[PDB]
């Protein structure tokens, strides 16, 4: 029939379709509005940016135009890979990405998922905490003032409120705004991520 | 102007909420309950169908 | 010296002191002790009522559940229906014809069981090639622009049904016996007479070279470069504490594999290298029976290792169950 | 409506406990994950307690870890919070906000601006 | 300010007390001499493949044939719901999707999702021209409804608490009927295709219209968000569907509660509701794959169509009461009957 056999070519099209989408690895990144995402994207509703390395293809999804309250729109996420903080290095928002850094790692939507998270803008931070310590909004918590311990005190405080019952591994990476090894870092995150998810498709694991 | 109009706007909304009469929800349900009554003797999802009328046949 | 031989038929025992007789007319008591045919058949009897439900309630825990009907989890039912074959067909004949002695089940059945059990055998030993291969080929990712899907899946399963129809039908058709072997209660594919009729050294030869060299080829290739590129990532990053805690596993996971395929394929390869090296020799009944014995426990000690160690199917086996969670 | 006023905050020299608490009235008080939200003067929203339906699964900010303690009364229908040993970094306002979805230890959005589920709490400032 | 609030909960209580003085018997009170429906059981007829991602939202069409689907990947599937075909199959700009329609000229499609964008496609045009038409842009925040009230004229819900009207023939959004405090998930136009009510994210269903602007009514009396509301087809009462597992059936012109749906077996969270062609069967969409019926004048259910097994994301029945059509996360469409 005519009809049927246009039923039949849009089935073959849709199913060709498929296994470009089914191939490719997507990839999420909140940031909390003011981070440095205008390099690690560089290197008003979704905005998609889609670049490759070493025959992997990723697909950013840096949702940024929605508001405040996302208990709504956020489960259209769950199956995605792994979800990549962009938290600024600023000390007194550096507070409101905490809050959500909460959030994520409670429900059952990203209970499973990998985070991949940046400790970002170093040379920025390394100045701005030369004169003014960590230790003014908090007790004297860290002991020292490098970029060192300092930069790894704001990695155990997003560490320390992890559950990690599974396969919830959180990368880090002391990253700066002229940095050449930054797209080899969250290739080379997301491969051991795929590994493990392919070990644990196989089922031995 | 957006930090000065939504801090009344609310208010003055609920105010204009109550002068609004309102029914008893018996008379209202009762009007709900005589329309759903005199719709439901040929309702074809509360009855079901008779196998024939139906255009959701078996397919092979 | 190998024995004597009949029409379809040949038994270790040496004729010089006349007592031997065939197997399917007199019972087999000149040759072994009763009490040993009594414990063949409580062995048989054992593996039947363990590996039963073993083998029967991965297919209802996956007719309940759609997450294990998953497309590299054919060849896991695949497997499961093969020791099924090999349980139904197999175990129950030859537990029987070890509780009544000599084989009345006539030449015909034989050849009908043999087939049987060598096709069990068979897609068992195929599924886990090829699971070996589908495992190597999703992880060590030797083919870019390359996803695993439902195409690929039953493709496996039917490489398995036509390797394991390659080697059971051609005892049909006039390559080879179907004789009964070792306590001349199982009928086993013919291996290790000197039978020059239907070209058995030949048969023997091809099934050394393609049934068992290139399988061990295969299966050590992919687990060699499976625990290589698994160890290989696990370097690249040492910080994560959920990579170490994978390799170990994974590794101890490829050895108790390895040992598996070669604790039950191996002697059946060496009972035969060793009677086609020493042209001529002189064995015993009980010495004959131990491969199959060790072949014969695999239909129950491979969803031991393949499923209850896959961390998904034992999830759903304790949820059916209830009781007994890790 | 879901209402959730408070009371118990004032002026407190440090070390000094403060007990507050939420009564709670609008919806059942049983099945609800509870949120304690702190608000500094000037800075963003920061989540403080974060006490489940029974009362078993308990978690703590990084600030406070062996200082703060909370506890629903289910029968008198109120949430308490009491700080023990307070420290005078703490001059916020203090609100208490519910989990938006029953039977769920969801808490998503308990710290998010212009949030629906959370009263306009009480003000807890600090002497010295 | 302290006096404006203050102010505004003393008029609080006071229209809580207007709403105490009428609430003499729910429904329950009063049908309770009539007969049950019974416990009916309804299978599935066209079980119905060809999605690959979890889906959203659907919406028959006008003459109860064709059906519309809307999912993850780029795809706006338009099915003839007779012998499962695929009448088209629009690949669609952004691949996340929240909502669809289908018009009432049976000649449009309506979609949009968290791209902040309502499109339309000009369906059976030209010779293969299925083309988007027009793009609504000016509307921030992500979209969860749109509804065609014509062949011009659309209503679409937001993010940012708004329920705005658009015209297709100059895509200018004429009216924006801003009131809310959280966003807006669902719409539901009346019969009279004047007044529509919208459900969002703060326990209060508004009835706006569409001529003068103003919201007439804010109903309240839930405690988590609203899902999907739907409306009864007289023009005098709406279901909400929250999230706290309670369908509860409100009406007009007394804004109170008409009857609740809920017992103590119902856990999770419901996301879609509509009514029968009579409104004899209220049918719930719920998040523990049981999407189920309640009978709409005796307060209880009577029977459920567990067929899926992840959320029943949307449901929908066609004008004449023929069918059902049931969409869920794990890309099928059961169509019971
Ligand atoms: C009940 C008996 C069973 C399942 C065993 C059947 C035996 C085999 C599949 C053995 C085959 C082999 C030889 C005959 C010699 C070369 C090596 C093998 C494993 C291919």
């Amino acid at each position: 029939s005519a009809e049927e056999k246009h039923s039949r070519e849009l089935e073959k099209k849709l199913k060709e379709d498929a296994e470009k989408d089914a191939r490719t690895v997507k990839l999420l990144l909140l940031g909390a509005g003011e981070s440095g995402k205008s390099t690690i994207v560089k290197q008003t509703g979704i905005i998609e940016t889609q670049f490759s390395f070493k025959d992997l293809n990723f697909r950013m999804f840096d949702v940024g135009g929605q508001r405040d309250e996302r208990r709504k729109w956020i489960h259209c996420f769950e199956g995605v890979t792994a979800i990549i903080f962009c938290v600024a290095l600023s000390d007194y928002r550096m507070q409101e990405s905490m809050n959500l850094f909460k959030s994520i790692c409670n429900n059952k939507w990203f209970t499973d998922t990998s985070i991949i998270l940046f400790l970002n803008k170093k040379d920025l931070f390394e100045e701005k905490i030369k004169k003014s310590p960590l230790t003014d909004y908090y007790p004297e918590y860290a002991g020292s003032n490098t970029y060192e311990e300092a930069g790894n005190y704001i990695k155990v405080q997003f560490l320390e409120l992890n559950m990690a019952s599974d396969v919830k591994e959180i990368y880090s990476h002391m990253t700066c705004a002229t940095d050449t090894q930054n797209v080899k870092f969250v290739f080379d995150a997301v491969t051991d991520i795929i590994i493990k998810e392919n070990l644990k498709d196989c089922g031995l694991f | 102007l957006t930090e000065k109009d939504k801090l009344k706007m609310e208010v003055d909304q609920l105010k204009k909420e109550v002068t609004l009469e309102r029914m008893l929800v018996s008379k209202c349900c009762e009007e709900f309950r005589d329309y759903v009554e005199e719709r439901s003797g040929e309702d074809p999802l509360v009855k079901g169908i008779p196998e024939d009328k139906n255009p959701f046949k078996e397919l092979k | 010296m190998n024995g004597t031989e009949g029409p379809n038929f040949y038994v270790p025992f040496s004729n010089k002191t006349g007592v031997v007789r065939s197997p399917f007319e007199a019972p087999q008591y000149y040759l072994a002790e009763p009490w040993q045919f009594s414990m063949l058949a409580a062995y048989m009897f054992l593996l039947i009522m363990l590996g039963f439900p073993i083998n029967f309630l991965t297919l209802y825990v996956t007719v309940q559940h759609k997450k294990l009907r998953t497309p590299l989890n054919y060849i896991l039912l695949n497997l499961a229906v093969a020791d099924l074959f090999m349980v139904f067909g197999g175990f129950t004949t030859t537990l029987y014809t070890s509780l009544h002695g000599y084989f009345v089940f006539g030449p015909t059945g034989c050849n009908l069981e043999g087939f049987f059990a060598t096709l069990g055998g068979e897609i068992a030993l195929w599924s886990l090639v090829v699971l070996a291969i589908e495992r190597y080929v999703v992880v060590c990712k030797p083919m870019s622009n390359f996803r695993f899907g439902e195409n690929h899946a039953i493709m496996g399963v039917a490489f398995t049904w036509v390797m394991a129809l390659a080697c059971a039908a051609p005892p049909l058709v006039g390559w080879s016996r179907y004789i009964p072997e070792g306590m001349q209660c199982s009928c086993g594919i013919d291996y290790y007479t000197p039978h020059e009729e239907t070209n058995n050294e030949s048969f023997v030869i091809y099934m050394f070279v393609v049934h068992f060299i290139i399988p061990l080829i295969v299966i050590f290739f992919c687990y060699g470069q499976l625990v290589f590129t698994v160890k290989e990532a696990a370097a690249q990053q040492q910080e994560s504490a959920t990579t170490q805690k994978a390799e170990k596993e994974v590794t101890r996971m490829v050895i108790i594999m390895v040992i598996a395929f070669l604790i039950c394929w191996l002697p059946y390869a060496g009972v035969a290298f060793y009677i086609f090296t020493h042209q001529g020799s002189d064995f015993g009944p009980i010495f004959m029976t131990i491969p199959a014995f060790f072949a014969k426990t695999s239909a129950v000690y491979n969803p031991v290792i393949y499923i209850m160690m896959n961390k998904q199917f034992r999830n759903c086996m304790v949820t059916t169950l209830c009781c007994g969670k890790n | 409506q879901v209402q959730l006023q408070e009371s118990g905050g004032g002026l407190v020299q440090p070390g000094g406990s403060l007990r507050l608490s939420c009564a709670a009235s609008g919806f059942t008080f049983s099945n609800y994950k509870m949120n304690w939200v702190r608000q500094a003067p000037g800075k963003g929203l920061q989540w403080v307690s974060d006490i489940s339906q029974s009362g078993a699964s308990i978690s703590y900010t990084g600030s406070v870890k062996g200082r703060f303690t909370i506890s629903r009364d289910d029968a008198k229908n109120t949430l308490y919070l009491q700080m023990n040993s307070l420290k005078p970094a703490d001059t916020a306002v203090y609100y208490c906000a519910r989990c938006p979805a029953p039977f769920t230890r969801d808490c998503f959005d308990v710290t998010s601006t212009a949030y629906a589920y959370r009263g306009q709490g009480t003000q807890v400032t600090v002497s010295s | 300010l302290d006096q404006l609030r203050q102010e505004a909960e003393q008029l609080k209580n006071q229209i809580r007390d207007a709403r105490k003085a009428c609430a003499d018997a729910t429904l329950s009170q009063i049908t309770n001499n009539i007969d049950p429906v019974g416990r009916i059981q309804m299978r599935t007829r066209r079980t119905l493949r060809g999605h690959l991602a979890k889906i959203y939202a659907m919406h028959w069409g006008t003459d109860s044939r064709l059906l519309l689907s809307a999912s993850q990947d780029g795809k706006l599937i338009i099915w003839d719901s007779y012998t499962t075909n695929k009448v088209h199959a629009i690949p669609l700009r952004s691949s996340w999707v929240m909502t669809c329609a289908y018009a009432p000229s049976g000649n449009y499609v309506a979609c949009g999702g968290l791209d902040n964008i309502c499109s339309i496609y000009n369906l059976k045009t030209r010779e293969g021209n299925v083309r988007v038409s027009r793009e609504l842009a000016g509307h921030t925040g992500y979209l969860s409804c749109c509804r065609f009230l014509d062949d011009n004229q659309i209503v679409t819900s937001s993010g940012d608490t708004t329920c705005a009207l658009w015209d297709i023939e100059t895509g200018q959004q004429t009216t924006t009927f801003t009131g809310h405090t959280g966003d807006v998930m669902s719409l539901s136009l009346a019969p009279d295709t004047r007044l529509f009510v919208s459900g969002a994210c703060d326990a209060s269903a508004k009835l706006w219209d569409v001529r003068e602007g103003m919201c007439r009514q804010t109903f309240t009396g839930h405690e988590s968000d609203i899902n999907a509301i739907c409306f009864f087809p007289n023009g005098n009462a709406f279901a909400t569907g929250s999230d706290d597992a309670t369908c509860r059936l409100f009406d007009l012109r007394a804004d109170q509660e008409l009857m609740t749906y809920s017992h103590d077996n119902i856990i999770c969270g419901i996301t879609s509701v509509s009514f029968s062609k009579s409104g004899r069967l209220l049918l719930a969409g719920y998040d523990d794959f049981n999407c189920n019926v309640w009978d709409a004048l005796k307060a209880d259910r009577a029977g459920v169509l567990a067929g899926h097994d992840n959320r029943v994301s949307c449901l929908g029945v066609t004008d004449d009461g023929m069918a059902v059509a049931t969409g869920s996360w794990d890309s099928f469409l059961k169509i019971w009957n």
